[PDB]
């Protein structure tokens, strides 16, 4: 018998590769778009006593 | 003459291991939508 010779060593992964960069994430909106009116209008009340 | 260790050539014996430990790290609420927000998509409220 004799034994057996060194085995070849595993690698250490490379690692992986980043690019660095300032994002900004958007949503779907759902938010009713809001804007400000003014009603004009006129209460009329008839009574019958 | 005299020699201290430093002045002799070191060669390793050791087989090197680099274990680091895994980092603390701190999850923030975060929310696609508020429930405020969730209400206000209503686009009338009855209450109100
Ligand atoms: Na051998």
């Amino acid at each position: 018998v004799q034994f057996e010779q060194p085995r070849r060593c595993p690698t250490r992964p490379e690692g992986q590769n980043y690019t660095e960069g300032i994002a900004v994430v958007f949503k779907e909106n759902i938010a009713p778009y809001k804007f400000k009116a003014t009603m004009y209008y006129k209460d009329v009340t008839v009574s019958q006593v | 003459h005299q020699l201290s260790r430093a002045d002799v050539t070191t060669v390793s014996t050791f087989i090197d291991l680099n274990i680091t430990m895994l980092e603390d790290h701190e999850f923030v609420p975060l929310e696609v939508y508020t429930r405020h927000e969730i209400k206000d998509s209503g686009l009338l409220d009855y209450t109100e």
